[PDB]
């Protein structure tokens, strides 16, 4: 199938130019029935269309963004890019690239302009802030009698004091997925994030199986592997 | 210029229920309205085009209807995997969204508590974590006690989003103290009140 | 003894079926009745002084668009007739009468009645060149189209040709169209599209059609003329009465010199003035 994937920095200082790039695999970015768009999402606004662009040079932008938006494409690379000038904290959002189009279809006795967005990327968090990145400390949440209710034991990792979001946590390099709950991060009074990732496992396997949590914080280029052992 | 109103903002419905979501435009828009479904951690999915046309990969229980100003999205028989936020869209404007929770039998949480690790303690901070696993409904009250003193202002919690198969939630609560405060007291406990619990459940440990 | 009022202010709310011959489109736009949407079969070869188009009208066939919609709508509306004259084109080497599940007629896969979906024959789609001479003394209107497949695989399976090309010419004009392969949103589960075009053939001129694929072919012609018939969008019901003047809000008496009901009128009418 055709797939979209956003790339770009996750932390941007205010007054800088935010830039993200979308790479399209398996599809002809060159076909003037499609336009190529960016949409951002914040809790407190939901989805906001930013603009779209046809490779033929045509483009259309949200007037709310006072012409700070520019979308351009390069077909040598099957890519198109968003550029958003003079960002402030209000531009902190999850950013999606999307494919769509415009159709002039008759229905309800009148021809009307229809837009749509049929293919989306996974989305990327962009934090606009003046604070500097910092990698997390990873502490074990060791299984004990106080975390064994019946035949089930709970263990995990506490991923503490990082900035900005996100971190990605896996268990045993992704070989352990059943029973895993990675909680959404809370922002503490220091301005740093903290989360926990736990997994419920059969208490019988505690002596036999090894449990490694793999924490990746790309904005600070930090990978931490931590083994959780019984107390 | 045109603004759309989505009602309701949120709702809960049981498996097998018929749910309808309404989007209303301030002006007539003919039939130029589309719907999207966004599951947690994912991008929106193209659901319905031009008010009533189902798109690829959309189950038959989804349908749409409407013309002019009033449009509805209908799920004929709700399923656990339909937990999502739904959005209407006309040209460059999206509705505010409708979050849809799956109603479910009451399920009491299993409660686990984790003392702070010795490594963290050496660096000067103590994080005590209480875990509430696989419960419904999501309303829960976690109270911390230190030597039988009710804590307040030194804890934070986050809840997972609704599980898409058993429709339960999980909650993590963290109590943070300085190392000095931690070792001045003995008993650390979380008291959990929940509709599935006839009485508040307490999990505690004793060192520090 | 009424005081003078020269402005007609009110309508009866309905459009009278006399003296002008009214054709109520109901669920069918004129274009859909022109192409031959199955729900519009009752409109074949009908005539009118005023065609009335309804807000509730809808399409129930293959999803399509019309690039110069207004001009085609106005061409047919002014002729006042849907009379279709079948012509036998020589479509040697291709499969005729393609059908689709998006266009059901009598519980069967079907297609626009006035259009001919040509596809390959034994995986060969020859370069078609057909002529139609127009020996009449009136203009001929030909409706045709271009099919936009959803993928290269679709294009190949339908036309045995990766790059379809269509040219429709007369001694006076030339129209060339290229299909655009790609995914559109599903309309009635169809992600493909058709674009509708038209050609006028004046008396003494010849229609020439070249295609190597993707041609939605005509079956004949419509007689066209810049007559006195017209078309109007209105949701007012058609009633039994006599009124020489017609507005989208309903029929109107034509005794006062002026009128403030609607800029759009048909028949012998008072002159419009604003509120
Ligand atoms: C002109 O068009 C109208 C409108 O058609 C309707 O709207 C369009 C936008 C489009 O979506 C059409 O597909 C749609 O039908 C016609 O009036 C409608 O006619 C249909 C049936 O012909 C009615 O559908 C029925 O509605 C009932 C509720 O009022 C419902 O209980 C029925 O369900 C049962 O029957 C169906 C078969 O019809 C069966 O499949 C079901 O499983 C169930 O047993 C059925 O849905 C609409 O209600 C009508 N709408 C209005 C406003 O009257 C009209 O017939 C047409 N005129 C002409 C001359 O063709
Ligand atoms: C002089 O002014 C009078 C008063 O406005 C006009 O008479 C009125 O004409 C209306 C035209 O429709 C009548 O309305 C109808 O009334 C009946 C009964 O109420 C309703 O059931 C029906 O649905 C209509 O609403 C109205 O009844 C009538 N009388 C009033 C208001 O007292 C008169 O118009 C002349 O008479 C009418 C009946 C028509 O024949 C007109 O063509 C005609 O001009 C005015 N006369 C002129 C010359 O302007
Ligand atoms: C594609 O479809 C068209 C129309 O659906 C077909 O044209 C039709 O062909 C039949 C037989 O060739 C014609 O039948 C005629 O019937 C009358 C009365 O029954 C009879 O008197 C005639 O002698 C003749 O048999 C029919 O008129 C004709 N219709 C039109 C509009 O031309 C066409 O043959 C189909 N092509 C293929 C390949 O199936
Ligand atoms: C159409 O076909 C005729 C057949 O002789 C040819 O002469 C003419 O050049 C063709 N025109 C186009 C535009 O392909």
């Amino acid at each position: 199938q055709v797939q979209l994937q956003e790339s770009g920095p996750g932390l941007v200082k205010p007054s800088e130019t935010l830039s993200l790039t979308c790479t399209v695999s398996g599809g002809s970015v060159s076909s003037n029935i499609y336009y190529w768009s960016w949409i951002r999402q914040t809790p407190g606004k939901g989805l906001e269309w930013l603009g779209y662009f046809y490779h033929s040079g045509s483009s259309n932008y949200n007037p709310s963004l006072k012409s700070r938006v520019t979308i351009s494409g390069d077909m040598s690379k099957n890519q198109f890019s968003l550029k958003l000038k003079s960002v402030t904290a209000a531009d902190t959002a999850i950013y999606y690239c999307a494919r769509g189009g415009v159709e002039n279809l008759m229905l309800v006795a009148v021809i009307q302009e229809m837009w749509y967005f049929d293919l989306w990327g996974r989305g990327t968090l962009v934090t606009v802030s003046g604070a500097s990145t910092k990698g997390p400390s990873v502490f074990p949440l060791a299984p004990s009698s106080k975390s064994t209710s019946g035949g089930t034991a709970a263990l995990g990792c506490l991923v503490k004091d990082y900035f900005p979001e996100p971190v990605t946590v896996s268990w045993n390099s992704g070989a352990l997925t059943s029973g895993v709950h990675t909680f959404p991060a809370v922002l503490q009074s220091s301005g740093l994030y903290s989360l926990s990732s736990v997994v419920t496992v059969p208490s019988s396997s505690l002596g036999t199986q090894t449990y490694i949590c793999n924490v990746n914080h790309k904005p600070s280029n930090t990978k931490v592997d931590k083994r959780v052992e019984p107390k | 210029d045109i603004q759309m109103t989505q009602t309701p903002s949120s709702l809960s419905a049981s498996v097998g229920d018929r749910v309808t979501i309404t989007c209303r435009a301030s002006q007539s828009i003919g039939a130029s309205l589309n719907w999207y479904q966004q599951k947690p951690g994912e991008a929106p999915k193209f659901l319905i085009y031009a008010a009533s046309n189902l798109q690829s990969g959309v189950p038959s229980r989804f349908s749409g209807s409407g013309s002019g100003t009033d449009f509805t999205l209908t799920i004929s028989s709700l399923q656990p995997e339909d937990f999502a936020t739904y959005y209407c869209q006309q040209q460059g404007t999206f509705g505010q969204g409708t979050k849809l929770e799956i109603k479910r039998t009451v399920a009491a949480p299993s409660v686990f508590i984790f003392p702070p690790s010795d490594e963290q303690l050496k660096s000067g901070t103590a994080s005590v974590v209480c875990l509430l696993n696989n419960f419904y409904p999501r309303e829960a009250k976690v109270q911390w006690k230190v030597d039988n003193a009710l804590q307040s202002g030194n804890s934070q919690e986050s809840v997972t989003e609704q599980d898409s198969k058993d429709s339960t939630y999980s909650l993590s609560s963290t109590l943070t103290l300085s190392k000095a405060d931690y070792e001045k007291h003995k008993v650390y406990a979380c008291e959990v009140t929940h509709q599935g619990l006839s009485s508040p459940v307490t999990k505690s440990f004793n060192r520090g | 003894t009424n005081a003078t009022e020269l402005v007609q202010n009110s309508s009866i709310g309905e459009i009278c079926d006399s003296p002008h011959q009214i054709l109520d489109g109901e669920n069918c736009t004129l274009i859909d009745a022109l192409l031959g949407d199955p729900q519009c079969d009752g409109f074949q070869n009908k005539k009118w002084d005023l065609f009335v188009e309804r807000s509730k009208a809808y399409s129930n066939c293959y999803p399509y668009d019309v690039p110069d919609y207004a001009s085609l709508r106005s061409l047919v509306a002014s002729s006042g007739t849907l009379e279709f004259n079948n012509e036998s084109f020589n479509w040697n080497g291709v499969t005729q009468n393609g059908t689709s599940s998006a266009c059901i007629r009598r519980s069967n896969n079907s297609f626009f009645s006035r259009l001919n979906w040509l596809t390959h024959l034994n995986f060969k789609y020859p370069a078609l060149n057909v002529t139609m001479p127009n020996n009449e003394q009136f203009d001929k209107l030909y409706i045709w189209g271009v099919h936009h497949p959803v993928t290269d695989k679709d294009q190949i399976f339908l036309y045995a040709q990766p790059s379809g090309r269509i040219t429709v010419s007369t001694k006076r004009s030339q129209q060339a169209v290229i299909p655009n392969i790609g995914f559109r949103p599903r309309i009635r589960n169809i992600p493909s599209r058709i674009s509708i075009y038209w050609t006028i053939v004046k008396p003494g001129d010849i229609l020439l059609i070249n295609s190597t694929g993707n041609l939605i072919a005509p079956r004949g012609y419509f007689k066209i003329r810049s007559g006195k018939s017209s078309i109007m969008r209105s949701d007012a019901p058609i009633g039994k009465c006599k009124s020489e003047c017609i507005t989208p809000n309903g029929s109107i008496p034509n005794d006062k010199p002026f009128q403030n009901v609607n800029r759009i009128t048909y028949g012998a009418c008072p002159r419009y003035v604003k509120q």
